[PDB]
C-alpha cells in the first residue's frame, strides 16, 4: 500500500521528503500524523517533496503521511466575516469554530481579457490627499510604498473604516507583522465598527516561512468568493516584501539557484500571479470587482530597488510616502512627485474631477518653486503663487488620524481653496477654518450637500459663494 | 533504547545514528559522557542540539562546546526535551553559561529545581494585551521625549564612555524600586573583561541582588552564542508568566546573535542569502523577538544594543532588527562632556509611543513645544557665531533663555550616580515632569538662575536650589 500512504524520509527547516504516495497530484494537500498539514510541491521519480504548513518540531523521520484528495484549498463564506484566521482558515481569536460550507483553491486562473471592464466606479478612501489628486477606482490595484514608520498601515486602516456606508467587503492580510500590532489594529477596527464587514488574515513573524508565503493567496481566494457573486471587495496586503523574503528563504532551502539579490527567478511570477486576480468583471460575468492595495517597504527611499520595481511593473499606479515629509509635520506624507494613478480620473466624481484636476501638477510646481526661491527673492506673482497657494494647499491637505471626511465635505473645502477664498486668512489658521466650515455647512448648506450627493456635480455655478462669504463673516482670524 | 552512537564529527557539527523508531525530536538535547579507557583518549562532557533529520536513522546536531577528542562510535544519550535551565528565585544574583550551569563560586543548583525548555512557541493571539501602556521609568528625558512601552523593544546607541552602563543600572534600580519587577541581563558575543567589569559594577551599585546574568561571550562556539539570548529570555519569561511582573531584558549585542546564526547555517550547509547571511534570518529574528510581548497578566520589555556593520543602516541584519524596534535612545558625547546626565540626545531620540492617542494631548503638546524650542536654539547657535550674541532679536533672546533652562532641566540625579557625585538620586513621576516642563515653558521661572536647573529632580527642588543659592 503506497497509493494513499507515505513515509517521511527527511525533515528539516520546514520542508520534508516522503516515500510512496504514488497517486498524489501536484499541489495536493497532505496530512501528517500530528494533524499538521502540508503541500506536495515536487513529484520526483521515487519521492515527494512536501512543504510543511505549521510547526515542524513534532514531525520525525519515519512518520506516516496520508492523502486528502483535495488540491490546496481554503474555506470561504459569509461566516468568515468578523473573524481573525490563519492562512489555513483556522480561527485564531478563539470565538469558536467557523461554519463555512464552501472552499476555493489557492491557485486559480485569473479573469481573461474579454471578462474585464474598464474601471469606472470610485473607491472613496476618506482621505483628501488621496481622493483629490490620486483617485482609486473599484477593480484597480494601487501600490502603497514608503519607508518604515511612515503611515502605510494608517492609510489602509482609514480606507477600511471609511467603507461603512458603501457596500464593500474588506480583507486585511498581515504578513510578517508583529502580533501586538495586529491586535491593536483589530481593536481599532472593533472600536470603529469595521468588523461588521471585515476579514482579518494573519501570519506573524514567528510563523514558519511557508505560511508567510501562503497568506496573500488565501486572502485573494477568500475575496474571489464575493467577487464572483457580483459584490465588491477590498483586499489589503500589509507587506509583499516580507512575502518575497519568505519565498526567497524557501527557494534557498530547496537549493534553487538565486538570481539578482539572491531572489529566485520567479520572484516576478509570484507577485504577478497574486495581483493579476484583482479585476473589474463585466456585466456578462456579473459586474463584481476586487480591489488590491499591496504594500512595499523601501530602504532609504530607494524606489529603484529590485522588488519595488517589480511591484511597480504590475500595479496600476503607486502612492509614494516620504519619511522626510512624514517627519516635520506633513503627516499624511503624500509626495505628489512620485504618486500617480494610471486608471484613476476616469473613476472620479464629476465635481472633484471638475475642481481638483490641476492640483497635483500645481503642487509639484510649488514644490520646485519652494527650493528655487531659497536662492533669494522673486517676483510679486512668484511670491503670490508660492505663499498664497502652495502653503495653504499643504496645510489643508493635512489630516488627523482616523478622521475620515465625506467626499462632499472634501470637495467644498477644495473648491474654497482653489477659488481663492483662502488666500487672505493666515496659513496657521486654515485647519481651524476647515474644522469650523464643516460644522457651518452641516448647519446651513445641507441642501447643497444633498445636491452634490445626488447629482455627483458641483451644487451650482455661483450659488456657493454666498454661503462661503456667510461663513467667512462669522469666522474670526486667530 | 534511547541510546545512539557518533558516526561523523566535522567541527561543531556532529552526526549521530539511532535505532529506527527512536529518533529524538528537533531541538532536543543529547549528552555525551566518556571516560578515557586508556592513554589514547580524553574525558568528554558535551551537550548537542538536534538540527535536522538526515534520513537513514541519522540525526545532525550542533555542539555547545568544542568537539575535540570525539571518537566515531561513542555512546550518546537522549534527554527527551530541549535544553532546560533553572528558573525562579534561585536565579537572582547568579551567573549562568547558556546551559544553566552557574559560573560563580556560590555553588551548584539542586536537582529538584524547576527547569523550563529553551525553545517554545510565541504566546497566542488570545493571550496578548489589547491596549498599549507606558512603562514609567522615572527618568525625565525618557518619560517626556521617548516613552517606553510595556512589551516594546528599545534600541540603545552611543559611543564609548557616555553612560550606557550607568543608565542600564539606573533603569534596573528604578524598575525594581517602583514597579516591583526584576531584570535579566544577557550578554551575547562580547568582551569577557567587559562582562567581568559589568558584574563588579553591579555588585558595587547593589543592583546585583535583583538581576540574573548569562554571558556566553566571544570565545564561545557559535552554537552557544546562538542560544544565550534564548536562555536569558526563558529565565525572564518565568516571572511574567507565573508571577505577573514587569520585567526588563538586556541584550548586550543583538548583531552577534545574527552572526552566530549565519556561522551555524554555513556549517549546516545551507545556501547563503543576499549578503552571506542565513536564508532563515527573518524567521530566527521573529522567533526571538516575538516572545517579548505584553500579555494579559504581565509584560517583558527589552533594551537592546545594535551594532551596525560599516554604519550602513540598509544592511540586512540592521534592517531586519529595526523592523521590531518600538523606540530609540541616542547618547551624545557632546552632552556628556558638557556635563549633562544621563546625556540622552533630546532630538535624535525617537519613539512610537509619543502620540496623542497613547500618551495624552497635554503630554504631547508639552513635548512637541520642547522639541521646537530646542530646534530653534540649534538653529540660532549658528547665527551666534555668524553675527554675535547681542545682534539677535529680543524674541530670539527669550528663546535662548528658555532653551538653556530646558536643556539643563532635562538632567537628573541618579541613585547609582551617588558613588561618583555624592548626591542621592530622584524618581520623578511623568505627571510631575510634564507639569514642570509646562511651567518652564510658560515663563513662570524665567527669573531663576539657569545653573539652579543643572542637575535636579522635580521642579520644586529647582526653586529650593535657587533659594539656597541666592
Ligand atoms: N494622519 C496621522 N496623524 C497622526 N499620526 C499619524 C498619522 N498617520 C500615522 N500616524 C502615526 O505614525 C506612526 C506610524 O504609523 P503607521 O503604524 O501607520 O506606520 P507604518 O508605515 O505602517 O509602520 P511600520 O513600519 O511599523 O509598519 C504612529 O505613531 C501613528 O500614530
Ligand atoms: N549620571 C552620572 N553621574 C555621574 N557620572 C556619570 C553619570 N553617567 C555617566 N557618568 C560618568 O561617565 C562614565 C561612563 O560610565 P559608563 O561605564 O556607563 O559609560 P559607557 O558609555 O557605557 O562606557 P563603555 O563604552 O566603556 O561601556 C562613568 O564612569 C562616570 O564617570
Ligand atoms: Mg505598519
Ligand atoms: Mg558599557
Amino acid at each position: 500500500q503506497v497509493s494513499d500512504v507515505g513515509t517521511v524520509i527527511q525533515v528539516g527547516d520546514g520542508i520534508a521528503r516522503a516515500h510512496g504516495l504514488d497517486n498524489v497530484m501536484s499541489g495536493e494537500l497532505v496530512e501528517f500524523a500530528n494533524g499538521v498539514m502540508g503541500m506536495a510541491l515536487n513529484l520526483e521519480e521515487n519521492n515527494v517533496g512536501i512543504v510543511i504548513l505549521g510547526p515542524y518540531t513534532g514531525i520525525k523521520e519515519g512518520d506516516e503521511v496520508r492523502r486528502t484528495g483535495r488540491i490546496m484549498e481554503v474555506p470561504v463564506g459569509e461566516a468568515l466575516i468578523g473573524r481573525v484566521v490563519n492562512p489555513l482558515g483556522q480561527p485564531v481569536d478563539g470565538l469558536g469554530p467557523v461554519e463555512t460550507t464552501e472552499t476555493r483553491p489557492i491557485e486559480s486562473p485569473a479573469p481573461g481579457v474579454m471578462d474585464r471592464r474598464s474601471v469606472h466606479e470610485p473607491l472613496q478612501t476618506g482621505i483628501k490627499a488621496i481622493d483629490a489628486l490620486v483617485p482609486i477606482g473599484r477593480g484597480q490595484r494601487e501600490l502603497i510604498i514608503g519607508d518604515r514608520q511612515t503611515g502605510k498601515t494608517s492609510v489602509a486602516i482609514d480606507t477600511i473604516i471609511n467603507q461603512k456606508d458603501q457596500n464593500m467587503i474588506s480583507i486585511y492580510v498581515a504578513i510578517g507583522q508583529k502580533e501586538s500590532t495586529v491586535r491593536t489594529v483589530v481593536e481599532t477596527l472593533r472600536k470603529h465598527g469595521a468588523l461588521d464587514y471585515t476579514i482579518v488574515v494573519t501570519a506573524s513573524a514567528s510563523q514558519p516561512a511557508p505560511l508567510l508565503f501562503l497568506a496573500p493567496y488565501a486572502g485573494v481566494a477568500m475575496g474571489e468568493y464575493f467577487m464572483y457573486k457580483g459584490k465588491h471587495v477590498l483586499v489589503v496586503y500589509d507587506d509583499l516584501s516580507k512575502q518575497a523574503a519568505a519565498y526567497r528563504e524557501l527557494s534557498l532551502l530547496l537549493r534553487r539557484p538565486p538570481g539578482r539579490e539572491a531572489y529566485p527567478g520567479d520572484i516576478f511570477y509570484l507577485h504577478s500571479r497574486l495581483l493579476e486576480r484583482a479585476a473589474k468583471l463585466s456585466d456578462a460575468k456579473g459586474g463584481g470587482s476586487l480591489t488590491a492595495l499591496p504594500f512595499v517597504e523601501t530602504q532609504a527611499g530607494d524606489i529603484s530597488a529590485y522588488i519595488p520595481t517589480n511591484v511597480i511593473s504590475i500595479t496600476d499606479g503607486q502612492i509614494f510616502l516620504q519619511s522626510d515629509l512624514f517627519f516635520s509635520g506633513v503627516r499624511p506624507a503624500i509626495n505628489a512627485g512620485l504618486s500617480v494613478s494610471r486608471v484613476g480620473g476616469a473613476a472620479q466624481i464629476k465635481a472633484m474631477k471638475k475642481v481638483a484636476g490641476t492640483l497635483r501638477l500645481d503642487l509639484a510646481a510649488y514644490r520646485e518653486l519652494e527650493a528655487f526661491a531659497q536662492f533669494g527673492s522673486d517676483l510679486d506673482k512668484a511670491t503670490q503663487a508660492k505663499l498664497a497657494r502652495g502653503a495653504r494647499t499643504v496645510e489643508v491637505l493635512k489630516q488627523d488620524l482616523h478622521q475620515p471626511i465625506p467626499v462632499e465635505k472634501q470637495v467644498l473645502i477644495i473648491y474654497a481653496l482653489t477659488r481663492g477664498f483662502l488666500d487672505d486668512i493666515p496659513v496657521e489658521d486654515v485647519r481651524r477654518f476647515e474644522k469650523e466650515f464643516y460644522l457651518f455647512l452641516d448647519q446651513n448648506g445641507q441642501h447643497l450637500l444633498e445636491h452634490i450627493r445626488t447629482t455627483k456635480d458641483l451644487p451650482n455655478e455661483d450659488d456657493l459663494n454666498k454661503a462661503i462669504e456667510a461663513f467667512k463673516k462669522t469666522f474670526v482670524v486667530s | 533504547m534511547t541510546r545512539g552512537r557518533v558516526i561523523q564529527v566535522m567541527g561543531p557539527v556532529v552526526d549521530v545514528k539511532f535505532e529506527n523508531g527512536h529518533l529524538p525530536a528537533i531541538y532536543n538535547a543529547l549528552k555525551i559522557q566518556h571516560k578515557a579507557r586508556n592513554e589514547n583518549e580524553v574525558d568528554i562532557d558535551l551537550t548537542l542540539e538536534v538540527a535536522l533529520h538526515l534520513g537513514d536513522d541519522t540525526v545532525r546536531t550542533i555542539a555547545m562546546a568544542s568537539t575535540d577528542g570525539l571518537i566515531r562510535g561513542m555512546e550518546v544519550i537522549d534527554t527527551g526535551a530541549p535544553i532546560s535551565v533553572p528558573v525562579g528565585e534561585v536565579t537572582l544574583g547568579r551567573v549562568f553559561n547558556v546551559l544553566g550551569e552557574p559560573i560563580d563560586l556560590e555553588g551548584d543548583i539542586p536537582a529538584d529545581a524547576r527547569r523550563d525548555p529553551i525553545h517554545r512557541p510565541a504566546p497566542k493571539f488570545e493571550e496578548l494585551a489589547t491596549e498599549v501602556e507606558i512603562l514609567e521609568t522615572g527618568i525625565k528625558v525618557v518619560d517626556l521625549l521617548a516613552p517606553y512601552i510595556k512589551g516594546g523593544k528599545i534600541g540603545l546607541f552611543g559611543g564609548a564612555g557616555v553612560g550606557k552602563t550607568v543608565l542600564i543600572q539606573e533603569l534596573i534600580h528604578n524598575i525594581a524600586q517602583e514597579h516591583g519587577g526584576i531584570s535579566v541581563f544577557a550578554g551575547v558575543g562580547e568582551r569577557t573583561r567587559e562582562g567581568n567589569d559589568l558584574y563588579h559594577e553591579m555588585k558595587d551599585s547593589g543592583v546585583i541582588s535583583k538581576t540574573a546574568m548569562v554571558f556566553g561571550q566571544m570565545n564561545e562556539p557559535p552554537g552557544a552564542r546562538m542560544r544565550v539570548a534564548l536562555t536569558g529570555l526563558t529565565m525572564a519569561e518565568y516571572f511574567r508568566d507565573e508571577q505577573g511582573q514587569d520585567v526588563l531584558l538586556f541584550i548586550d549585542n543583538i548583531f552577534r546573535f545574527t552572526q552566530a546564526g549565519s556561522e551555524v547555517s554555513a556549517l549546516l550547509g545551507r545556501m547563503p542569502s543576499a549578503v552571506g547571511y542565513q536564508p532563515t534570518l527573518a524567521t530566527e529574528m521573529g522567533q526571538l523577538q516575538e516572545r517579548i510581548t505584553s500579555t494579559a497578566k504581565g509584560s517583558i520589555t527589552s533594551i537592546q544594543a545594535i551594532y551596525v556593520p560599516a554604519d550602513d543602516y540598509t544592511d540586512p541584519a540592521p534592517a531586519t532588527t529595526f523592523s521590531h524596534l518600538d523606540a530609540t535612545t541616542n547618547l551624545e558625547r557632546k552632552l556628556a562632556e558638557m556635563g549633562i546626565y544621563p546625556a540622552v540626545d533630546p532630538l535624535a531620540s525617537t519613539s512610537r509611543a509619543l502620540a496623542p492617542e497613547i500618551v495624552g494631548e497635554e503630554h504631547y503638546q508639552v513635548a512637541r513645544k520642547v522639541q521646537q524650542t530646542l530646534q530653534r536654539y540649534k538653529e540660532l547657535q549658528d547665527i551666534i557665531a555668524i553675527l554675535g550674541m547681542d545682534e539677535l532679536s529680543d524674541e530670539d533672546k527669550l528663546v535662548v533663555h528658555r532653551a538653556r533652562r530646558i536643556q539643563f532641566f532635562l538632567s537628573q540625579n541618579f541613585h547609582v550616580a551617588e558613588q561618583f557625585t555624592g548626591q542621592p538620586g530622584s524618581y520623578v513621576p511623568v505627571k510631575e515632569t510634564v507639569r514642570g516642563f509646562k511651567e518652564i515653558l510658560e515663563g513662570k521661572y524665567d527669573h531663576l538662575p539657569e545653573d539652579a536647573f543643572r542637575l535636579v529632580g522635580r521642579i520644586e527642588e529647582v526653586v529650593e536650589k535657587a533659594k539656597a543659592m541666592g
